């Protein structure tokens, strides 16, 4: 059902938040998000003292990215036209057949 | 395909800091994180724990103590 789809995304998310990819790989290992974010600069090439001195601002960047991800969702159905389509087309199926 | 994989196991929790400041400078683990047991602090590597003692080897120093949130103080062998 959409509820344990939810579920599942909820989960998914939540030991992203609190494990990074630990949980992915084995047991869920507990780690502050800026520390995760680090490691995920590290990984970029980028050293972590980027990060933690610019913790404050990449806060804020990702928080107004985020935000303005359902402004652009909301502005522009089309986006999720496809998933529209599929829908949209098993109905002219059926309705063919009819 | 028999896939052979490595899979961390007895976990062990510790309190971390993102820097050690030390005589006026933040200090930043080169490869590790930096864990403390109760008293002590020490550096180790992300996926196995092998508590070393935080030297400037192993250290890079990289910007000042105030800026950086989260610091802590300890000392820094050379
Ligand atoms: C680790 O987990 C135990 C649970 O028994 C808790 O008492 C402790 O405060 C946690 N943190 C550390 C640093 O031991
Ligand atoms: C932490 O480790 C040190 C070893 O450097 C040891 O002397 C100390 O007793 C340990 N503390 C705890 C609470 O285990
Ligand atoms: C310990 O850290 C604090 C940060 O709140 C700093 O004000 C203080 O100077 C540090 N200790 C020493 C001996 O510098």
């Amino acid at each position: 059902t959409d509820e344990m789809i939810a579920q599942y995304t909820s989960a998914l998310l939540a030991g992203t938040i609190t494990s990074g990819w630990t949980f992915g790989a084995g047991p869920a290992l507990q780690i502050p998000f800026p520390m995760q974010m680090a490691y995920r600069f590290n990984g970029i090439g980028v050293t972590q003292n980027v990060l933690y001195e610019n913790q404050k601002l990449i806060a804020n960047q990702f928080n107004s990215a985020i935000g303005k991800i359902q402004d652009s969702l909301s502005s522009t159905p089309s986006a999720l036209g496809k998933l529209q389509d599929v829908v949209n087309h098993n109905a002219q199926a059926l309705n063919t057949l009819v | 395909f028999l896939h052979v994989t490595y899979v961390p196991a007895q976990e062990k929790n510790f309190t971390t800091a993102p820097a050690i400041c030390h005589d006026g400078k933040a200090h930043f683990p080169r490869e590790g994180v930096f864990v403390s047991n109760g008293t002590h602090w020490f550096v180790t590597q992300r996926n196995f724990y092998e508590p070393q003692i935080i030297t400037t080897d192993n250290t890079f120093v990289s910007g000042n103590c105030d800026v950086v949130i989260g610091i802590v103080n300890n000392t820094v062998y050379d």
